[PDB]
């Protein structure tokens, strides 16, 4: 349990997955050259999760760049840290799929898609000992979602025993207004609930919330909101990159966060809420922190916590700071909130501390939350969809590319099976 | 009365008689050896026989109970043994049962993507 | 003669055998190389002809981090490489994996090294195994050991020490899982098994010691002085000696009730500035003092095993003894006229320097067989019935290929247990 | 009738039989280099019962020692007089008995008995005439009891005809050193019912109880016990060791103190009662009777005596002995049964013991003896009706009936003590 | 030549008969390597072409200590190796292991060392046998013997001189047992059997010796005067008592009723001289029997008075008279009120050194009394309250006798005491 496999498809996913690796590279000490400048043995020891170690002591990501359109590709390696890239690990196609699943998932994105799996094939037996794959990506566009869909069923059918992982941006019409995107995500939502282990909701609502809300900032921009998804990426990925008393592993977090395979979609949580490249004129105190991080404005998905209830929670702490008073704060708020726990998982609740701040930050915390509240997400999404597809709106779209009502119809339900189930255990009695 | 009896170099004897009396007048083998003898030595080594044949019965019990010993030993190895294969056969055949369902579903699903082509092409 | 070989089972197994052998070296004054300048340390530590000791040990672990530091540690070259034995994926906290998908690729590999330890040995007692209830490899690998075990050596003795899971350093969430699943298929293979509480050492070095926050170094090497204790009548010669046939023979009323309550004292912090031998003793049956949380108060003894070391005579036990058996407060079942097994080994007991704990004249490290241990089951009973009612986190074991039926079995003879504990306690 | 193999098992059986030697080699004048320098030739005289002459004028005790584990003999050797015993005659195992009486008498018993019958067999050939066996061991323990009633099984196989005497140290919660005492005492009780001729209840009950009330012991240790347990065993022997007109051997005592084959227990007495470190002849007669004064925990007023002997060690008027002796029988005439007439005989021997005047020693057979065996039974009972710790024994390969049997034996030996308690003429 | 053969039998009889042959060396003048410086000696003594007198005697201890007194003891010279015969185990104070373990082993061998003494002697009278009734050699091994002797030298006499048990001074709680055994295999074979109670024995030596805690010596020096005084006319040529078969004609008119009761005087101790008649008038005191019993509660069948040194016919007949006046002795109907008187003219020996002292006279009065009967009642008692809960029969049944030999024994004693009612 080392190695991670990182694919990043779609404008959003290479957009998102570019500054995932600019920022844990700054944290790691690597350049845009590849070279390790840092100052501690501790940004190298566990490295090989995310790098391949190269000639010239370089440090190449573990990371596979994939669109249909070509132009995210030239966009990244102009980017900072494009050159990082392996240039064999950028497979692009000749035309966009037109915010089309159908387009990404069944006829151009299948195209393309044998390529990508050489490519992964070439990383994955580069591998000692190969815990699985991370896959960024949207569900509201064509590529992202209906070839990254596509990609993941056709990973596990060649590595069924590697934990299957994705961050995955869920449309808002607040950021966005292409009108299919419910149809996008409410298919991309099938084929994750059967096809992944781990699945964070980075929800495109939550973000412009945040933004609008909380950072005043009138008319954000995708930058403005992947910083809030880069600090997230980078909270919930530390205890793999970093040493700590437990060594975590995608697999340990699956098998303590998941109590039933198809209700794997965390709710992700970060306190403090800054602006991109903004000094940070004090940092916040551990109890803060704690109580900020079960507050609904700290959410990357636009659900309240205290409408529903957690299965699991998992909580990292980062910077120097008390693990004393960090338990303790940590249990105060389970007993003053016990109501949103749920009482048949006993000790659900584990939190981790790592000396290593973001950059920036002088103390964060990163929150990892299985709460049945989620289901407020899919319930929106299922609205959207169920408002366009009772008029059959742009349903053409689709079966121009071949797709039948009856897939459709089906997505539906599945999500509205999601739903009662995170109901059912809501109101779920341990007596 | 005093009756003289007898007279010697170192001696004298006589009798006294004081009163008559009243009333006149007055109112094994070799083989039955031995063979008392050996009878009583055929029933002391009889007896020594028993109690030498009582002391041989419990040397026998003795073999048994450790041998039984030995033979609850191997019938826990065996038990244990059958246990152990049944459970590994079991969990291996129920293992590879889940991963061909979860990959035959996914073929199913690989079959549909190439019908959904096949419709495009018809129109 | 009268050899016995340690087994050392995933993180905790191999932490725990760190702080016991290091103990063990300082204890016999074996240096790191395994030389040094009483023959009895031979139970535990082989000699080559270079005049280094080696220990009678494998220690196994599925995932290479905690055994790698051993490998490149102060006992590097204790250890020969071929009794250190890693895998390369652990069983991420799941009990199946432990003692299936992964276990069964590393089982034949631990039985070879085992065969090879036994073969220069010349009266094996048998096995001691060290292992948490809570880990994926603790619970399922150590099962699987055990089985293994029992097929290579018969009915030849088989220790347990085992750590009962805590909230406050818990690790995973299934640990009531991995707990019931590797009791119920271990139950039937252990002679003995000496069960060790998290919690409880947590609060003792947070009371006794003032540690705010205690680490696994903080908690393993005050385990390892009870360990010591246990081991101590097999590797040194005192007065009174007890080998591992008299441990289960004075220890273990029945096959299943064989789980043994440990307590120690003196515990005080190096840095406060002699306890006499009824003090220890009366402080054996103190609540405070006990390696599992429960109310023996509340329970009736079976059999105590008192195991004295140091600066201790006959008389002064025997007095401390007849003091205890006058107190209501401790009480045994109708059907124990004899209760107590005495033993004493005469060198003080060995302080790592850098530790907390303080080097005492006398100390002593009492077994009991109280019904009062049920309390423990009974706790880690409801933690698992509260998932098992949802079937919460249950698909992870069916998909490494065990049934649910394994599940309910496991509870159906922990509940047996239960009732076997209340039936022993009756008048 | 001279020569005596004495035979010492397990961890009692070595610790009292190291002590007895200490003492006896002490009365005899031997020093532990195995050299002589007494002051009288009677110490010499009969000497040939329990030492074996070696050529250079040296003396070595015609002493077995066994044990299951290792450690009690190197102790032993260690010990004050370990110089003087044979060094080949030492036998041990290494596993040793773990407590169970099974282990001792069945498996790891087996392993090792044919190795002491060897010893045994070596020690009888250089004898003129051999009397019998001595046998000191626990019943209470594994080796001791398990491994030595197996010993006395197969020397009786191989011996038929020569005597068997025990001296049996009976267990008690008071002093214990394993919680299975009662399987164990009871299972070896069986045994020695059927295969000796004699054995002296050594009780440690009783033992605890005189160092505790008489002696003011506040916390008896096993020295103190020994102390007792080495004091009896030189008063017992004394007529063996010593010449007297009575010429006493094991197979005379034997016939007459047992009028019944399987009443063979005997309660040992003794006078002056005395700590380690630190008085009358009406008095010492009288001492007899005191249960403060014998080592079975039996209050002998509780029953009859079936046959008594008493020994008087000292500068002592055998007129004044006689006397006394023949008052109290008068006196107590309840307390002995009628149909044996003139049931106490009494040796006087000039030679006293060390730091002693005055000492007087009894041997009686009571049928107050059922009292030990009955409480030996209470404690069984109590265990085996819940079969507690009864596993470990199956496992050995033992059949539970053994058990029963071995108790429904030993309550039959104790209705037959009741039986003749009764008997009236 | 009138020869009488010895035989010595268990630890009383040899150590009964060293006394004796002490005593008659002394009274004939033998020193102890055998010298001598009257021929009836000749009948208790042969002579070797040495020119020594050896005992015509054999000893028979299975245990070699008592055996080693005599062949180390001061008349060791006496003593020929043949003449003494021993053994390694002794019988366990069991009749049964004497007459049927031990007797089936040395029986021959004994039989012959007395075949070897018999053939010396031109004119053989018969055997003087010394034993116990309360060891199991005494018992056991003697019974056998006087079996053996009746079959292999018919009619020759048979006299013992049997040591009755007494509980002060005894060893075994069996000795009834013992007795009530030898008696009843003896009875046949015994022409005339003197017992001597121990405690009668002791009783004499206490009061009239001044010996609170008399030895087993003690009693066996008082025993050897009684042993001469009755063996005197055989080894002197006296008038009385000058055949072994003479005793069986003067004292057992009825051949079951062969126990006679010795009764002596004078006992006077050295540390401190009497006439015919205060000896005489001793010999009906009760104090002075060998077998404790009152010949009050029984009749005589016959009655011999044997004096020793310095008494004149007419003293005797003088303190018979007045024994008639005064006293009351009922004879049997069918047998004459009288006496039979010898005297012996050697003086009555002490050992030099002892605790008896020497006299000028002293007699020794052999009566058959039916009163003896009270002795074999008190054994029948002890053997009763011990046999009838069993006790210690099967130590002697282990030695292969028969339960039945015990009822069949106490039957014969039963009998016996019947007999002894009849005639008085
Ligand atoms: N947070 C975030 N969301 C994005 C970003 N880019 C696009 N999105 C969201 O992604 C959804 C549309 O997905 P795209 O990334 O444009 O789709 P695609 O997979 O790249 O496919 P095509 O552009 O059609 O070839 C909408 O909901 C957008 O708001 C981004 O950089 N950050
Ligand atoms: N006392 C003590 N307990 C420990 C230690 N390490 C882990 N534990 C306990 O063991 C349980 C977790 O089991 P581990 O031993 O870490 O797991 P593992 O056997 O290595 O198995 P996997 O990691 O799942 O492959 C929890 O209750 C931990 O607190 C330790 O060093 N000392
Ligand atoms: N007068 C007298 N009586 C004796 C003497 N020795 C033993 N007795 C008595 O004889 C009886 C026992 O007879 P013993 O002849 O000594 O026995 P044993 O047959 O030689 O010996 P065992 O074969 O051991 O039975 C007891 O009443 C003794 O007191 C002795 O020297 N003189
Ligand atoms: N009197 C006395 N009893 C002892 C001594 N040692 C042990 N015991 C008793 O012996 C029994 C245990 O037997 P032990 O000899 O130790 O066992 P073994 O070596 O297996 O035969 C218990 O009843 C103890 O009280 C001792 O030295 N003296
Ligand atoms: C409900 O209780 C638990 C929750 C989570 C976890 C555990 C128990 N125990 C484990 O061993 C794995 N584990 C975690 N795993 C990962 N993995 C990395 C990939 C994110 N991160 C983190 C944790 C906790 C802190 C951050
Ligand atoms: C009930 O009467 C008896 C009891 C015991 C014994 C005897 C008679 N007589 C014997 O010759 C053997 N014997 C004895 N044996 C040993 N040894 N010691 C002693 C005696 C008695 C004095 C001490
Ligand atoms: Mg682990």
């Amino acid at each position: 349990m080392r190695e991670i496999v990182h694919i990043q498809a779609g404008q959003c996913g290479n957009q998102i997955g570019a500054k995932f690796w600019e920022v844990i590279s700054d944290e790691h000490g690597i350049d845009p050259t590849g070279s390790y400048h840092g100052d501690s043995d501790l940004q190298l020891e566990r490295i090989n999760v995310y790098y391949n170690e190269a000639t010239g002591n370089k440090y190449v990501p573990r990371a596979i760049l994939v669109d249909l359109e070509p132009g995210t590709m030239d966009s990244v390696r102009s980017g900072p840290f494009g050159q990082i890239f392996r240039p064999d690990n950028f497979v692009f196609g000749q035309s966009g799929a037109g915010n089309n699943w159908a387009k990404g998932h069944y006829t151009e994105g299948a195209e393309l898609v044998d390529s990508v799996l050489d490519v992964v094939r070439k990383e994955s037996e580069s591998c000692d000992c190969l815990q699985g794959f991370q896959l960024t990506h949207s569900l509201g566009g064509g590529t992202g979602s209906g070839m990254g869909t596509l990609l993941i069923s056709k990973i596990r059918e060649e590595y069924p025993d590697r934990i299957m992982n994705t961050f995955s941006v869920m449309p808002s019409p607040k950021v966005s207004d292409t009108v299919v995107e419910p149809y996008n995500a409410t298919l991309s939502v099938h084929q994750l609930v059967e096809n992944t282990d781990e699945t964070y909701c980075i929800d495109n609502e939550a973000l412009y919330d945040i933004c609008f809300r909380t950072l005043k900032l009138t008319t954000p921009t995708y930058g403005d909101l992947n910083h809030l998804v880069s600090a997230t990426m980078s909270g919930v990925t530390t205890c793999l990159r970093f040493p700590g008393q437990l060594n975590a592993d995608l697999r340990k977090l699956a098998v303590n966060m998941v109590p039933f395979p198809r209700l794997h979609f965390f709710m992700p949580g970060f306190a403090p809420l800054t602006s991109r490249g903004s000094q940070q004129y004090r940092a916040l105190t551990v109890p803060e922190l704690t109580q900020q991080m079960f507050d609904s404005k700290n959410m990357m998905a636009a659900c309240d916590p205290r409408h529903g209830r957690y299965l699991t929670v998992a909580a990292i702490f980062r910077g120097r700071m008390s693990m004393k008073e960090v338990d303790e704060q940590m249990l105060n708020v389970q007993n003053k909130n016990s109501s949103y726990f749920v009482e048949w998982i006993p000790n659900n609740v584990k939190t981790a501390v790592c000396d290593i701040p973001p950059r920036g930050l002088k103390m964060s915390a990163t929150f990892i939350g299985n709460s049945t509240a989620i289901q407020e997400l899919f319930k929106r999404i299922s609205e959207q969809f169920t408002a366009m597809f009772r008029r059959k709106a742009f349903l053409h779209w689709y079966t121009g590319e071949g797709m039948d009502e009856m897939e459709f119809t089906e997505a539906e339900s599945n999500m509205n099976d999601l739903v009662s189930e995170y109901q059912q255990y809501q109101d779920a009695t341990a007596d | 009365e005093v009756i003289e009896l007898n007279k010697a170099t170192s001696g004298q004897s006589w009798e006294v008689i004081l009163k008559p009396p009243s009333f006149d007048g007055v109112p094994p083998s070799l083989e039955e050896i031995q063979k008392k003898l050996e009878a009583a030595e055929e029933r002391r080594k009889y007896q020594e026989a028993e109690l030498l044949k009582h002391l041989a019965e419990k040397r026998e019990h003795e073999r048994e109970v450790i041998q039984k010993a030995i033979e609850e030993n191997n019938n826990f190895i065996k038990m244990a043994k059958e246990k152990l294969a049944q459970k590994m056969e079991s969990n291996k055949e129920n293992r590879e049962a889940h991963l061909a369902a979860m990959l035959e579903r996914l073929q199913e699903k690989d079959k549909h993507a190439e019908e959904v082509r096949k419709n495009k092409e018809l129109k | 003669m009268r050899e016995c070989i340690s087994i050392h089972v995933g993180q905790a197994g191999v932490q725990i055998g760190n702080a016991c052998w290091e103990l063990y070296c300082l204890e016999h004054g074996i240096q790191p190389d395994g030389q040094m300048p009483d023959d009895s340390f031979n139970t535990f530590f082989s000699e080559t002809g270079a005049g280094k000791h080696v220990p009678r040990a494998v220690f196994v672990d599925l995932e290479p981090t905690v055994i790698d530091e051993v490998r490149t540690g102060t006992y590097r070259q204790l250890f020969h490489p071929e009794q250190l034995i890693t895998g390369k994926e652990d069983a991420a906290n799941n009990y199946a994996r432990g003692h299936y998908t992964i276990g069964k690729e590393i089982i034949d590999l631990v039985l070879d090294r085992i065969r090879k330890l036994a073969d220069q040995c010349t009266g094996l007692q048998g096995f001691l195994v060290f292992h948490s209830f809570g880990g994926g490899t603790g619970s399922g690998f150590t099962s699987l050991l055990m089985e293994r075990l029992s097929v290579d050596y018969g009915k030849k003795s088989k220790l347990e020490f085992s750590i009962y899971p805590a909230p406050q350093v818990s690790t995973a969430v299934v640990e009531p899982y991995n707990s019931i699943l590797t009791t119920h298929t271990t139950l039937e293979h252990s002679d003995c098994a000496f069960m060790v509480d998290n919690e409880a050492i947590y609060d003792i070095c947070r009371r006794n010691l003032d540690i705010e926050r205690p680490t696994y170094t903080n908690l393993n090497r005050l385990i390892s002085q009870i360990v010591s204790s246990i081991t101590a009548s097999l590797r040194f010669d005192g007065a009174l000696n007890v080998d591992l046939t008299e441990f289960q023979t004075n220890l273990v009323p029945y096959p299943r009730i064989h789980f043994p309550l440990a307590t120690y004292a003196p515990v005080i912090s190096a840095e406060k500035a002699q306890l006499s031998v009824a003090e220890i003793t009366n402080a054996c049956f103190e609540p405070a003092n006990q390696m599992v949380k429960c109310d023996p108060r509340h329970g009736k003894y079976m059999a105590c095993c008192l195991l004295y070391r140091g600066d201790v005579v006959p008389k002064d036990v025997n007095a401390a003894i007849a003091t205890i058996k006058t107190k209501r407060s401790i009480q045994f079942v109708d059907w124990c006229p004899t209760g107590f097994k005495v033993g004493i080994n005469y060198q003080p007991p060995t302080v790592v320097p850098g530790g907390d704990l303080a080097k005492v004249q006398r100390a002593v490290c009492m077994l009991s067989n109280t019904t009062a241990i049920a309390e423990a089951w009974a706790r880690l009973d409801h933690k698992f019935d509260l998932m098992y009612a949802k079937r919460a986190f249950v698909h992870w074991y069916v998909g490494e290929g065990m049934e649910e039926g394994e599940f309910s079995e496991a509870r159906e003879d922990m509940a047996a247990l239960e009732k076997d504990y209340e039936e022993v306690g009756v008048d």
